[PDB]
């Protein structure tokens, strides 16, 4: 029913190793060039990839900045309005962003500041604004 | 097997079932109730048993129906006819009996048989036991034929048949009963010894072997699965079918590399795009941090949109952060499964030229178990006789083997010398011409009923003809004698003063440098009393090395053996021996084998007896006259002793039927 484990033997393969005498010899060579061909693209990668490497060197290290822990507060400052105003220029909806620029309001905080603030600070202008870009 | 089923069994039969001679000589019981049948086959089985629990006498009607029980013994007409039957086709008192009742004082019919090789002595034998007269005609000036032995001082060697394939089933193990052949089991174990001069270590030889099984059973799959047997009209040789199995496996192994290579190449090029990603990160992180850090330079106190610009910037560069710490993270992934896959690549080459060495001498040992390059074995049939196989370890015959053939020599008109060159066969009889060997036109004619011709293969295949047939052998014939393969094989006897190899290891192999050279001296027996080494030439090398001298032939043998013995304790032969059976011109090889482009069948054609037309137009058929016996006429068995044995057994119990007529059919 079947060969040997291991062994491959497919009516494809038979056919093409017997097409002719040295038909055998070809298929052996048309590989062992395939072979070849992608071995040296191999190390042509692993060049390029090792220059790339070394550009990346350091890493970001010299740039990355402390962290700012600061506690999640209720009330909004001015400040933190006119903040607000400003990342919602600049990222729409995006509550994570808008959240982290104003530091110390919660991603829901910053989504009832949407209705709340509403009228008083055009959001509708604002965020049709950003959408403008 | 045992009891009356072992007699079976050991007798080559079926002991539940008629066999289709059986069905021939008794239509009425086959063809009848179960319940005779069964009755039929136990008296058979039982009678059988009788003369193989005793072969050194002559096994009787009167003593078998004697020994047999109710209600067995009750039906005579029975037991006579099953006895008869045994009796003619050779089953029972075959060999060397002693008779009961003194042999037919007159004869009856006259049989001329060509050759006393094995086949021709075992017929000789059944034909006078039948009451015939028989004269047998060798060329040679010994029995036996392609049953040689060397002898001289101590040294015993044969030069032709060696090896007893095991006693379960085997017609020999009868003989061996009744001559006295010293039989030693042949161990098993055999270390191969590159051309070096040093052992395969068991690693090696075991996968190599492995491999050369898993190598034949591809074959065998191409064969029968892929019917894979015809290539450009040719017919597929076994060789053929071997290469192109290896050649697939070799394509496989590199089908393997490129597609483990082409999964490196797009894994590392996930790596080029990432590390691209990457440096532009770094690159937006770097201008970034600028930017970030020129609105810090503004220093407090600031209106709200300088405030947002720090504070938009320092989010901005975060965001920036966690995407390259996850995709330094994706990386870290992708840098590993590179070492992961470059650490296991899959196998580098199929076989190494140290492998394809050892699998060549594995290929020598096929070469040699066939007597012939595995490039003229048919793919399809090369083994076809291997269901019928003997159980049991194969032997060897201690004493030579012509102690067999000299023995059934015993008692018969052999003329010796006499090189029959033509055979006439006609309606009303046949005339056979024969000349002596020695001095040659000094002519021989000899009248007879009927002629069995156990002319090897070979000798039946020169071109142009040894032995003219008049008339000619029809096409059917003569076509079945082309299309077959008749091999060759040689030996060389090495005889010493003493032992400087593994005396408890029987044969060991000598691993050739070439795939051209592979059967050349690839083999030695240690099997004799004395101290003979004995060398295997196989393949082609046997054909080539038939125009070489004996010393260069020794000096070779001497060579490998010092290589593996050390140049030392290899010293100089005191006597040897070189056979060369393709140049004998009374074998003209050594024994058939399948040829590509035959089939079991021909042998079958060859065992066929010739009927001459008749003389007087109009007058009707006539009787076969000539027929044939020999290692190339028996499809289960051929190319053995034991196969010619049991055609001679074969010819002469149809010869019998047909010159003294079968009672035991009514
Ligand atoms: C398949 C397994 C196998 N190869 C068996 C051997 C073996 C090998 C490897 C491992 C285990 C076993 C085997 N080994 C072996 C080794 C070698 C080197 C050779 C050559 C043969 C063998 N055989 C084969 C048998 O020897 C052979 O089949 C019979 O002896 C032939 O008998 P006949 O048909 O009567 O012809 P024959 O014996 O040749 O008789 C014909 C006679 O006619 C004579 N003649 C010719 N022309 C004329 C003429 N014009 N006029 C008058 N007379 C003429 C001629 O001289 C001869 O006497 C072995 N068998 C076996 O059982 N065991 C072995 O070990």
């Amino acid at each position: 029913r079947k060969p040997p484990k291991g062994m491959f033997l497919s009516q494809e393969d038979v056919e093409a190793v017997s097409a002719n005498a040295t038909a055998a010899t070809t298929v052996l060579r048309q590989l062992d060039m395939e072979l070849v061909s992608v071995k040296r693209q191999i190390q042509n990668i692993k060049q390029t990839n090792s220059a790339l490497k070394e550009k990346l060197d350091g890493g970001i290290e010299p740039y990355r900045l402390p962290e700012v822990i600061q506690k999640c507060n209720a009330r909004w400052t001015t400040e933190e309005q006119l903040l607000a105003v400003q990342a919602i220029r600049k990222y729409g909806r995006d509550f994570q962003a808008i959240s982290d620029v104003i530091g110390n309001k919660s991603v829901v905080q910053v989504k009832n500041f949407f209705v709340n603030y509403r009228r008083r600070f055009n959001i509708d202008e604002v965020l049709q604004e950003w959408e403008a870009e | 097997p045992s009891g009356v089923e072992g007699a079976a069994f050991q007798s080559r039969l079926p002991h539940d079932r008629m066999t289709s001679q059986e069905a021939a000589c008794f239509p009425d019981i086959i063809s009848g109730p179960q319940q005779t049948q069964k009755v039929f086959l136990f008296i058979r089985n039982r009678t059988l048993q009788l003369w193989l629990d005793n072969p050194k006498i002559q096994l009787t009607f009167e003593a078998t129906l004697q020994q047999l029980e109710a209600p067995y013994n009750s039906d005579t007409v029975l037991v006579h006819r099953v006895h008869s039957y045994l009796e003619r086709h050779g089953l029972i008192n075959f060999g060397i009996y002693k008779r009961i009742k003194p042999l037919p004082t007159k004869k009856t019919g006259k049989v001329i048989i060509i050759g006393s090789g094995v086949s021709g002595l075992a017929a000789a034998r059944q034909l006078q036991s039948f009451g015939m007269d028989v004269t047998l005609l060798e060329a040679r000036d010994r029995v036996g034929g392609r049953v040689a032995t060397f002898r001289k001082g101590n040294y015993v060697a044969d030069l032709g048949a060696m090896v007893v394939t095991g006693l379960g089933g085997n017609p020999m193990a009868v003989v061996s009963k009744q001559v006295n052949m010293e039989l030693a089991k042949i161990k098993q174990k055999c270390p191969l010894y590159e051309a070096n001069g040093q052992a395969v270590p068991k690693e090696k030889d075991e996968m190599v072997e492995q491999e050369f099984n898993r190598l034949l059973e591809a074959t065998s799959y191409l064969s029968h699965q892929l019917d894979f047997n015809v290539l450009n009209n040719k017919p597929v040789s076994l060789g053929q079918a071997l290469e192109v199995v290896i050649q697939l496996q070799e394509k496989h192994v590199k089908d393997e590399q490129i597609e483990h290579w082409k999964k490196i190449v797009k894994t590392q090029e996930e790596l080029k795009e990432l590390l691209n990603k990457m440096v532009n990160l770094k690159e937006k992180i770097k201008e970034l941090h600028q930017q970030y850090k020129e609105a810090s330079e503004v220093k407090p106190p600031r209106d709200i949109t300088a405030e947002f610009l720090v504070k938009s910037k320092h989010r901005d560069l975060t965001a920036l952060c966690k995407e390259y710490d996850e995709l330094a993270e994706t990386q870290g992934k992708l840098e590993e499964k590179l070492q992961e896959l470059e650490a296991n690549p899959p196998s580098d080459v199929y076989l190494s030229s140290r492998d394809r060495q050892i699998l060549d001498w594995h290929f020598a040992n096929l070469e040699f178990a066939n007597a012939t390059p595995l490039s003229t074995l048919s793919l399809k049939h090369w083994d076809q006789d291997d269901d019928f196989e003997f159980t049991g370890s194969h032997l060897t015959v201690r004493n030579g083997y012509s102690c067999v053939p000299v023995a059934l020599a015993e008692g018969l008109d052999i003329k010796l010398n006499t090189a029959v060159r033509q055979v006439r066969y006609t309606a009303s009889g046949c005339e056979v011409i024969a000349v002596n060997t020695r001095s040659t036109s000094q002519t021989f004619i000899y009248k007879c009923d009927a002629v069995l011709c156990t002319l090897p293969l070979g000798v039946l295949k020169q071109q142009p003809p040894a032995v003219q047939f008049v008339p000619p052998l029809p096409e059917w014939k003569t076509s079945a004698v082309q299309r077959m393969g008749f091999g060759n094989l040689n030996k060389v006897v090495l005889c010493f003063d003493r032992v400087f190899w593994d005396p408890s290891v029987n044969l060991f192999g000598h691993v050739g440098s070439t795939t051209a050279s592979r059967g050349e001296l690839f083999l030695f027996w240690n099997l004799y009393k004395a101290p003979i080494l004995l060398a295997l030439v196989a393949g082609e090398a046997a054909g080539i090395m038939e125009n070489i001298s004996d010393d260069v032939i020794v000096g070779r043998c001497l060579a490998i053996l010092k290589g593996i013995f050390g140049s030392s304790a290899v010293p100089q032969p005191k006597e040897t021996v070189v056979s060369r059976w393709r140049a004998d011109p009374w074998a003209r090889g050594s024994y058939s084998y399948v040829a590509a482009g035959s089939s079991g069948n021909d042998y079958d054609l060859m065992a066929q007896p010739i009927t001459p037309g008749p003389s007087i137009p109009g007058a009707p058929q006539p009787i076969p006259r000539l027929f044939f016996a020999g290692e190339h006429t028996i499809r289960n068995y051929p190319a053995t002793v034991h196969g010619a044995l049991l055609s001679g057994l074969r010819e002469a119990g149809r010869i019998a039927d047909q010159f003294l007529g079968a009672m035991y059919t009514l």
